[PDB]
C-alpha cells in the first residue's frame, strides 16, 4: 500500500531477504512489511545498515504477485505487492543468517546479476 | 502473460513521467477508471521512451492519457518482441 510506497528519492536502499525497496523513513517508523516478525527491522539503525543493502540494479512495481512471470523469476510470488528490486548487492551477517536458519527460514541471497 | 509495449517519453524525465503514472494509478485505482496494466520499465540506459505491461494497446492508451509526456507516443504504440521480454530487464 502507500505506506510500503516510498515518499521520495533519497536515501533509497533495499532489504537483503524480500529486496524491499524503501527509504530510511519508513524503515525507523516502521521497518520491514514483510519478515519484520522475523528480523525485528524496527526500533534501531545499526542492525539496519547491517540488515539492508544501499546497492540495487533495477526495480519492479509489482502488486500482482500470483499472476506475474517476473514474481515467478524473482522468487516474490509469494510476498505481498511492494517494490522490489532485481538485484541485490549485499550479505546479512552470519549471526542473523543462523537465526534465520535456526528459526527456519533459510536465506536465499537476492543478488541476481551477472557478476563477470 | 501481458505483452510490452513502447510509448515515447520526454527524454530525460521517464523516471519523472513512471513516478507521475504510479501516483495518479495509486489515487485513481479505488475509482471507477483504474489502470489495468501491469507495471512500467523505464531501463536506465534507455532514454526517450519506455515500456509498459498491458495486455491491449487500448489499456495502455488508457494507462498513458495522464500527463503530456506520454502524448507524442499516445497516437500509436510499438509491441515489443517476443523474446524481447528476457532482454528489457538486462543491465
Amino acid at each position: 500500500a502507500l505506506e510500503t510506497v516510498p515518499k521520495d528519492l533519497r536515501h533509497l536502499r533495499a532489504c537483503l531477504l524480500c529486496s524491499l525497496v524503501k527509504t530510511i523513513d519508513q524503515f525507523e517508523y516502521d521497518g520491514c512489511d514483510n519478515c519484520d516478525a522475523y528480523l525485528q527491522m524496527k526500533g534501531n539503525r545499526e542492525m539496519v545498515y547491517d540488515c539492508t543493502s544501499s546497492s540495487f540494479d533495477g526495480i519492479i512495481a509489482m502488486m500482482s504477485p500470483e499472476d506475474s512471470w517476473v514474481s515467478k523469476w524473482q522468487r516474490v510470488s509469494n510476498f505481498k505487492p511492494g517494490v522490489y528490486a532485481v538485484s541485490v548487492t549485499g550479505r546479512l551477517p552470519q549471526g542473523i543468517v543462523r537465526e534465520l536458519k535456526s528459526r527456519g527460514v533459510a536465506y536465499k541471497s537476492r543478488d541476481t546479476a551477472i557478476k563477470t | 502473460d501481458p505483452n510490452l509495449w513502447t510509448v515515447k517519453c520526454k527524454i530525460g524525465e521517464e523516471r519523472a513521467t513512471a513516478i507521475s503514472l504510479m501516483r495518479k494509478f495509486i489515487a485513481y485505482q479505488f475509482t471507477d477508471t483504474p489502470l489495468q496494466i501491469k507495471s512500467v520499465v523505464a531501463p536506465e540506459h534507455v532514454k526517450g521512451y519506455i515500456y509498459v505491461e498491458a495486455y491491449k494497446q487500448t489499456h495502455v492508451k488508457q494507462a498513458i492519457e495522464g500527463v503530456g509526456n506520454l502524448r507524442l507516443g499516445y497516437w500509436n504504440q510499438q509491441m515489443v518482441p517476443i523474446k524481447e521480454m528476457t532482454d528489457v530487464l538486462k543491465v
